[PDB]
């Protein structure tokens, strides 16, 4: 959960 | 205390989203989301920890979608407006929805909807064609997914093609089993992406319940509608 | 007052279109007299009429029709109740009265406006096919030839 969501935040600021 | 600030940011993100300030709304979403992670990775309780996942993943879906559309302006798009159809809402007839984006300059309509198979879906498509002829539409291009039960679809659209031909409107129907993206295109530049497509309606209450013939009074499923322009 | 002739096989004459002019936020009560609201398609004709009466803010509707002598009376009365029930859930008072003596086709709004149609609400021909245009949008449905008188006091 904290691994699935935090990675999606990286896709935004990519 | 710290999570309270995360609420204000996300609220502003929603406000900007509704005001169609998508570039600014996205950044606020990212900060609102990031603040929720610093709370999620801090909370120890298991019941509250699952509440935040729903909240975060819901916001994340919206944020990621906005980015997709802003990158999608490659000749194809321009995120102009998004109108949310809430669960069991009304006033969303095909006429009321495409009222603004329809005028005399529209002479060719493209529609990609994988779900035009069952009987009610055919009639949904039919009413969509009805309001498209009063305006100056010449040709309508439909692309739907293939059923196989497909006779009702293959013959249903065939009859609609014949009836449209009776008004001088040419209908071109093509099938493809590997489609998913819902897409509406007018040759004036406007494009519309509906979540469910032309199937965001739920079955009426009784045989003579209000909203049986006029879909403005017909309740709807929860779906999203995105508007774009091409110039 | 002005009379309008609807020619045989005419179009663009749905109740939404025909009554668009003499209807606004001022109308809060409607009266309708039509001796033929008995058959299935007629009950739907009346249904679409009510559909466009709340989009506008009407709170009371009075219906006066001739009861069917046959066995179809059962579905007629039952059907109009379901409509009255659905209207009630939207905040509309529907009143249904029967009389095998009335013959005048007359519609009345509480803003001074009132309309007399020749054939009444039943002036729409059957659809050509089961997927022909005008099936759901009665602005594309071929109408029977009739006249309509519109008065105002």
């Amino acid at each position: 959960m904290e691994d699935q969501l935090s990675r999606r935040l990286a896709a935004l600021r990519n | 205390p710290q999570s309270t600030a995360a609420a204000t940011v996300l609220k502003r993100a929603v406000e900007l989203d509704s005001e169609s300030r998508y570039p600014q709304a996205l950044v606020c979403y990212q900060e609102g989301i990031d603040l929720l992670l610093q709370v999620l990775k801090g909370t120890k309780d298991n019941t509250k920890r699952c509440n935040l996942r729903e909240k975060i993943s819901k916001y994340m879906d919206r944020a990621e979608n906005i980015k997709k559309y802003l990158d999608q302006e490659k000749e194809d798009g321009k995120y102009h407006k998004q109108i949310k159809i809430e669960e069991n809402a009304t006033g969303f007839s095909y006429e009321s929805l495409f009222r603004e984006y329809l005028n005399e300059t529209v002479t060719e309509v493209w529609i990609e909807d994988p779900y035009i198979r069952h009987t009610h879906q055919l009639y949904n498509f039919l009413r969509f064609c009805e309001m498209l002829i009063k305006c100056k539409v010449k040709t309508i291009h439909l692309l739907t997914s293939l059923d196989e039960e497909q006779v009702q679809q293959s013959r249903g659209l065939q009859e609609i093609e014949e009836s449209l031909r009776s008004h001088g409107v040419l209908l071109e129907v093509q099938y493809s089993s590997s489609i998913h993206d819902r897409e509406i295109r007018f040759n004036n530049g406007w494009m519309i992406k509906i979540g469910r497509g032309l199937d965001y309606f739920k079955k009426p209450q009784s045989r003579f319940s209000l909203g049986y013939c006029d879909f403005d009074l017909r309740p709807c499923h929860e779906t999203t509608v995105d508007i774009f322009h091409k110039k």
